């Protein structure tokens, strides 16, 4: 009951059960729809009119739902067509991949461990910051020889170079954190008086608050009950109806030269295939609009920092705040008549030619 | 939806029917109970007249088609078992169950590649229609709308793993008790859930039905008594025995003097009234403690009287005898948690999964009609829910360690109760940890208390070998603790009467020398012991006794043992004492409930036999000291040794990565061997401790320190072994090690005999050894010491469930087993006769 | 198998065990893999008046067991009876 | 290394008209050395030093020619990290002109510096150790 927990914080439930992913996965898209229509009234556009202004559209993880979604749109009138199909698959997504791997209990042992160490509460997909992709396989590798087939982790988003994502059980997490605290030097070590090639590797880990390991072969069960549920309540996306390119989260294709079900698809990339969002974002533009959830933690300032000095300027359309460095744009920047809505980032190879 | 609760009207002229109607049913037809009442104009004060005539059966009627799927008949007897329709244990039902009691616990959800549990909890769902079904016989007449839950409790049997989906489990139930208190009768039931004919858990249900109740001659208790145990000391305590009818000996001339007897009594009660018993049996087996502390039956208790005011056995036992308590408390409660938790909004879930179809949950007007403060929270609700945190918090969340849990329903609990949960480790009970809780409502009033018995986390026990000991080991144990002054003062008393010494002497004085007198007729005595001490051989199928001590003849009036340092240090000394300090050390533990019941042991050497006496009580501690002073006997023997008890044998403790990165135990191995056959002296590597960072290298004392000063001249030059004999050339590295060990060898024989061993870089020398333990030198000693073995090892003392699968020895280093396998096995290693036959001959003892 | 000739079969390999014992070398290595690896030992209790075992198996766990310890999150106590009788009688201190 | 590339950034910040030349060096430079690598610190700094337009970024250490210092003036350097082009201001050159005709150095010292093989950049944390390409590193008072 989202109107009642609207009207009344109270009644509001609490925050684990916000996260859980059959409420969180069509409440995020319903945020991101919502971001949608307040620009497009703003701009008195219907949203097809702002979906033309698009280039193209993609989402990370369960956003290349809404993302196809807008792809769609034409008019007010049919709009809610648009709506109730992204509400309708993330729906299913977080029902169906829900049943294939509820959340249980961790032992206290193991959660008292994690708080003792500052990491965070466990959850099924663990972020990797600095340490590169083979450095990070070469981890789970390790730790996935020791564990049987269903408890084995499994690089879900590679997000950077150096910023990676690691889904499956919060216990086979844990272990695998616990190999990396050993490897990880302290964040307080002075290393300056060491030669650079002999200095321990300095990291980051933290588990995302997330309730589900998307991208996770503990979730494949759940695609052919998504797929009957979609084809059961008439949820398809047809190509020809997506007027411009949404881009596949696995290999940066456009959805639309797709062969099958585009539906299918994006279930795959979402519960089955990682994100590789530096291959997915390949595409040329000199604005990317983040209407996603997270304001300045969400996928634009990631994408920002991974497009830093190539001349793209990201704007995140969801929150309005005031950027100290102006390195990203805020909510205001995207209405701005004036010259401060046109804010170029700088491409150092043209700068500094 | 809205639907008929209750219909009041006229049945008769005078009968007002009102008319309870249960809409919530086991196949969704309504089940209404008629409450009659008179209407009595003439009397207008209160015209209205309860009819409670068949009231009780009236109730019972409903009550059964909610809960029993059986047709209604109360016409049976109350002492003949239940039993209960096969349950098959589905993951639909474990998941409803546990969404419905908040149980989060994983080994009840479905995972990948993994077998689903079901929480002990569930044993209420599978036995509560046979449980239930005991309060409803006619003979226990009660009014079920004031029956109340007093308590609940589980209990793993023994070796039972928990319940599963798939599982098909039957049931049983028994009356274990039905007495008329003065406020009403409580009613004690027993549910045995089996599962492949074999029992997995006991559920205990206690229920009291409110009331005023004189209908004794339905009535009827059966107590387990707690284990009595009397240390029968003197003639006077036999004869006050003998005086008693009750005690009966299978064997009237068997000897109870310094005997320990355990009494384990149940006691069958029937009542005339609330004080006094119209019949009274106590019953069961009277045990004797053996030497091993195993205890066997040597007669039963047998009382039967008819009227009585008390049982005169118990009350005897009481008197004379010591309670054995099974808990033991530890010295201070360790807090666990402080935990919330909630009661739902609504009790049909619970009511749906438990098959607990009660109005008094879910009917407002049942509830009212009940004098209950509102539709009350199932009772099991409350102990699944405190169950998991229990589960959660004491036992780290893995389900298998919980093997008993009981609540007791303190007071009632209304939905959306905020309930806060203490839970502490009060004590331990046979390895497994006592967990006490206690819930309080919002008011702070306690609503239900219990414990659980949660399993320790797996366990090893590994005893500690020769080299450990020092002077006052065990000694500070030995003031403190009885068990620990039982094994110590048991054994110094065999040393003083068999050997005339004192073990404890030796480790708390540890004497240089220590003469041994044989004076008078105890010292002729001992003497004799020290005489009759002999090596047992078969040689051409002939017996060749020897002696151990042939200094000590028929005209020996002394003996001296000798020591360089102190006696301590001897082996025939170290072995019995070290022994002791572990047994000490282990049967404190044992005492204070700390040893779980399938822990796995090995010992180091020595260690094995403590290990064994401790886990397995293979031997008595008498035994045990006997069995290792002649196994320290005949290593002495097998050495030379000068005036002041010093050898020509030592241990070195060897690092392989001490001397190079590359320096592999292969290694290690090729250098040792050659070491030994260049020089012609002993050395062998025998004890494999720590992979590349511990090997132990006995023998010869001038090989030891050639060995060390080979690899300390290894270290220095850098050059590695492997990559040489494989890489640059083929059988030169043996001739290139050759003069390296004869360098060593010509100093090493220059020193002295009794040469310091010193430590090097890749070696330390094992300071208060002086046998080559262990190694080859030591196999004509086997032969002998089997002999030995083969009389003081009685087979009546083996038990293999005791060693089974938790014993790793040393020579075989898997754990124990009576396979052809393993049989086969410690041929391989140790060629033997008697183990070739048996394994030649196996299909025989099969069948 | 009948539980006697069981027994009987258990007394004469138990006998034969501890008799070659004496004269055969300590397969401590193998024992340590047997009860820290195929029985995920979490408590290894060292009766004994030194801990030479417990330093053993802390070194063992150390050389050949810290990648399989972290992925199976299996915390092991290593308790000597000399040093730990706190954490092995389970009296903490206040 | 980073933190006094941030003093710099802050020096800039505080005098946003007044240019600073930000002369670079890693370890590998001739004279007095740090431990840092020549490029991380770089591909790390580069953006926050390039918010300061006051800010030359002049690259030294191990430079010797144009062919190597080329691909820092265009910055395709950066490329081989996976990092967007990162240009320089300029270059410094130190150890390359000690040998040049008019430099004080003694004659057999030129000699002596000429006979330095040198090593790539990849092998330059040898000096720590022993001499690599005829260099070693030694402290000072
Ligand atoms: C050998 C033993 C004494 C080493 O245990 P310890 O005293 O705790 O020794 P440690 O390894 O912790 O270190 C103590 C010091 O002794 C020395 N040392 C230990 N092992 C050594 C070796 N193999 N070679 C040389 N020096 C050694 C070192 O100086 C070491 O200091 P370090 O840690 O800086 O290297 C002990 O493990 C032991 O008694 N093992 C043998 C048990 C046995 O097989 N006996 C039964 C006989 S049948
Ligand atoms: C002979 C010599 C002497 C000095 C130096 C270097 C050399 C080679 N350097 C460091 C110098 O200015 C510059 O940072 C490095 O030389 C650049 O690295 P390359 O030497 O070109 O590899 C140096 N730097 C500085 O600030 N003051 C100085 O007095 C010196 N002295």
């Amino acid at each position: 009951n989202i109107l009642e927990w609207l009207e009344n914080p109270s009644n509001t439930p609490d925050k684990d059960y916000l996260l859980s992913i059959p409420i969180s996965c069509p409440l995020i898209g319903v945020i991101q729809l919502a971001h949608y229509v307040v620009t497009a009234k703003l701009l008195g556009f219907t949203p097809g009119e702002l979906r033309s202004y698009l280039k193209g559209a993609t989402g990370h993880s369960q956003g290349l739902v809404t993302a196809v979604a807008i792809a769609e749109t034409d008019s007010w009138e049919s709009f809610f067509v648009s709506v109730r199909k992204a509400i309708t698959v993330l729906f299913f997504i977080g029902v169906r991949c829900y049943e294939a791997y509820p959340n249980t209990s961790l032992p206290p042992s193991i959660l008292e461990d994690s708080l003792e160490n500052n990491e965070g509460v466990p959850s099924p997909m663990l972020s990797i910051s600095n340490l590169t992709q083979e450095q990070v396989q070469d981890y789970v590798n390790k730790t996935n020889s020791h564990l049987p087939a269903g408890k084995q982790v499994e690089i879900s988003l590679v997000n950077g170079a150096k910023n990676l994502v690691v889904s499956g059980p919060p216990q086979s997490l844990y272990g695998l954190n616990l190999t990396l605290r050993k490897a990880k030097a302290p964040s307080g070590l002075d290393q300056s008086r060491i030669p650079f090639s002999e200095r321990k590797l300095k990291f980051s880990n933290r588990f995302l608050p997330v309730a589900s390991p998307f991208h996770s072969h503990l979730l494949v069960p759940a695609s052919d009950l998504i797929n009957k549920d979609l084809v059961k309540n008439n949820v398809s996306f047809n190509a020809k109806d997506i007027q411009i390119p949404v881009y596949d989260t696995f290999d940066g294709s456009d959805l639309r030269v797709l062969s099958g079900s585009i539906s299918e698809r994006i279930v795959d990339c979402i519960i089955r295939l990682p994100v590789k969002w530096e291959t997915t974002t390949q595409f040329k533009a000199t604005h990317i609009l983040d209407f996603g959830p997270g304001g300045a933690s969400g996928l634009g300032v990631l994408t920002h920092r991974n497009k830093d000095g190539t001349g793209v300027r990201v704007i995140v359309a969801g929150t309005l705040d005031i950027n100290p460095d102006d390195d990203y744009g805020f909510k205001q920047e995207i209405f701005d008549v004036t010259s401060n809505g046109l804010k170029k980032n700088p491409n150092w190879l043209e700068e500094y030619h | 939806e809205l639907k008929p609760t209750v219909i009041l009207k006229l049945l008769k002229e005078n009968i007002i029917q009102m008319e309870m109607i249960e809409n919530r049913t086991m196949d969704g037809k309504p089940v209404s109970l008629p409450l009659l009442y008179n209407f009595n104009p003439d009397n207008g004060f209160a015209p209205i007249s309860e009819v409670m005539e068949d009231r009780n059966q009236r109730i019972k009627e409903m009550y059964w088609k909610l809960w029993i799927d059986e047709p209604f008949n109360l016409d049976f007897d109350p002492r003949d078992v239940i039993k209960g329709k096969d349950f098959e244990i589905t993951a639909k039902e474990v998941y409803d169950f546990t969404h419905a009691v908040g149980n989060n616990c994983e080994d009840f959800v479905s995972r990948p590649d993994r077998t689903m549990l079901a929480p002990m909890d569930f044993a209420i769902v599978v036995g509560w229609r046979a449980i239930i079904k005991a309060i409803f016989p006619n003979t226990v007449d009660g009014d079920l709308l004031k029956l109340v839950h007093l308590s609940n409790g589980y209990k793993m049997i023994p070796g039972a793993k928990p319940l599963q989906v798939g599982d098909v489990v039957s049931t049983t139930a028994v009356i274990e008790s039905v007495v008329n208190q003065p406020t009403g009768k409580i009613v004690d039931v027993v549910g045995t859930l089996s599962r492949n004919g074999k029992p997995v858990m006991e559920v205990t249900s206690s229920f009291f039905y409110r009331g005023n109740y004189t209908d004794f001659e339905n009535t009827f208790q059966k107590t387990v008594e707690p284990v009595y145990q009397m240390h029968i000391k003197t003639s006077k305590d036999i004869a006050v025995l003998r005086s008693k009818e009750w005690f009966q000996l299978d064997d009237e001339d068997f000897d109870l003097l310094n005997k320990t007897l355990t009494f384990e009594t149940e006691t069958e009660v029937t009542f005339k009234n609330a004080n006094i018993f119209s019949s009274v049996k106590c019953f069961g087996p009277i045990k004797v403690e053996l030497p091993t502390k195993e205890t066997v039956e040597i007669g039963i208790v047998d009382y039967e009287a008819g009227a009585s005011h008390g049982n005169p056995v118990v009350d005897f036992l009481k008197r004379n005898g010591s309670t054995l308590e099974q808990k033991v408390n530890l010295e201070n409660p360790i807090p666990i948690a402080v935990l919330d938790s909630y009661t739902p909004s609504t009790n049909e879930p619970y009511a749906r999964v438990s098959g607990d179809l009660n109005p008094i949950h879910v009917s407002r007007h049942f509830a009212s009609y009940a004098n209950l403060p509102g539709t009350i929270t199932h009772g099991m609700f409350s102990s699944a829910s405190v169950r998991a945190l229990i589960e959660n918090w004491a036992a780290d969340s893995v389900s298998s360690r919980v093997r008993g849990y009981t609540c007791q329903f303190v007071d009632m609990v209304l939905p959306n109760t905020a309930l806060k949960t203490s839970i502490q480790h009060v004590g331990m009970i046979n390895g497994r940890k006592l967990i006490k809780f206690e819930t309080r409502n919002e008011d702070d009033v306690v609503v239900l208390t219990g414990e659980a018995e949660i399993e320790q986390p797996v366990t090893t026990f590994v005893f500690t070998g020769q080299g450990s000991q020092e002077q006052g080991m065990g000694m500070d144990l030995y003031k403190t603790s009885k068990a620990a002054q039982d094994v110590w003062n048991r054994a110094d008393n065999h040393f003083k009467d068999t050997y005339g010494f004192s073990i404890l002497d030796i480790v708390i004085n540890n004497p240089v020398n220590l003469t041994i007198h044989f004076g008078g007729e105890k010292g002729k005595r001992i003497r004799e012991n020290y005489s009759a001490m002999i090596f047992e051989t078969i040689v051409d199928g002939k017996l060749k006794t020897e002696k151990i001590f042939k200094e000590i003849n028929e005209h020996s009036t002394s003996y001296t043992f000798r020591s360089e340092k102190g006696l301590l240090s001897a082996t025939q000394f170290t072995q019995p004492a070290l022994t002791l300090m572990e047994k000490a050390a282990f049967e404190d533990l044992k005492s204070k409930g700390l040893i779980p019941a399938d822990a796995t042991f090995a010992g180091h050497s020595l260690g094995e036999y403590a290990a064994l006496a401790s886990l397995a009580d293979v031997m008595s501690i008498e035994s045990l000291v006997e069995v290792v002073f002649y196994r320290g006997m005949t290593m002495q023997v097998a050495v030379p040794r000068d005036e002041l008890g010093r050898s020509n044998y030592g241990m070195i403790a060897i690092n392989p990565g001490r001397v190079a990165a590359s320096f592999s135990q292969e290694a290690l191995q090729y250098v040792v061997e050659r070491v030994g056959k260049r020089t012609g002296w002993l050395v062998e590597i025998v004890n494999y401790n720590v992979e590349n960072q511990q090997y132990v290298a006995a023998g010869d004392l001038r090989a030891l320190d050639t060995v060390t000063n080979v690899l300390n001249f290894i270290k220095l030059q850098k050059i590695d072994i492997i990559e040489l004999q494989k890489s640059l050339s083929l059988e030169e590295v043996e001739g290139h090690l050759f003069e390296i060990i004869d360098e060593a060898s010509k100093k090493s024989a220059v020193k002295p005999r009794p040469l310091k061993l010193e430590r090097g870089f890749a070696c330390i020398p094992l300071v208060g050894i002086s046998v080559p333990f262990h190694s080859t030198y030591l196999m004509n000693g086997v032969k002998p010491f089997k002999s030995f073995l083969k009389k003081n090892i009685i087979k009546e003392n083996v038990k293999v469930a005791r060693l089974a699968g938790k014993y790793i020895p040393n020579l075989t280093a898997k754990p124990f087993q009576v396979t052809k396998e393993y049989f086969q096995d410690v041929y391989d290693l140790t060629g033997s006769e008697p183990i070739k036959e048996i394994i030649d001959n196996w299909e025989k003892y099969e069948q | 198998m009948k539980p006697e000739v069981e027994q009987e079969l258990a007394h004469i390999l138990l006998t034969e065990l501890l008799a070659y014992q004496f004269a055969s070398p300590v397969r401590w290595i193998e024992t340590q893999d047997v009860f820290l690896k195929d029985f995920n030992t979490e408590r290894v209790v060292e009766i004994g008046p030194s801990p030479t075992l417990a330093g053993m198996a802390q070194r063992t766990l150390k050389n050949k067991y810290e990648s399989y310890d972290a992925a199976l999150s299996l915390h092991r106590e290593i308790l000597c009876y000399s040093k730990d009788a706190k954490e092995i009688y389970y009296t903490p201190d206040p | 290394s980073i933190d006094a590339i941030s003093q710099v950034i802050n020096i800039a910040k505080a005098h946003p008209n007044f240019p600073i030349a930000l002369q670079w060096t890693g370890g590998r430079g001739g004279g007095h050395h740090s431990f840092e690598d020549a490029h991380t610190p770089m591909l790390q700094m580069y953006s926050k030093i390039r918010r300061h337009p006051n800010i030359m970024l002049i690259f030294g250490s191990g430079f010797g020619s144009a062919d190597d210092t080329y691909p820092y003036l265009t910055g395709e350097w950066s490329t081989k990290f996976d990092y967007p082009p990162m240009p320089f201001d300029g270059f410094l050159f130190g150890s390359r002109v000690m040998i040049a005709k008019e430099v004080k150095t003694s004659p057999d010292a030129k000699k002596c510096i000429a006979a330095c093989t040198g090593v790539p950049d990849d092998k330059w944390e040898q000096t720590y150790k022993k001499p690599t390409g005829g260099i070693v590193t030694v402290r000072s008072e």
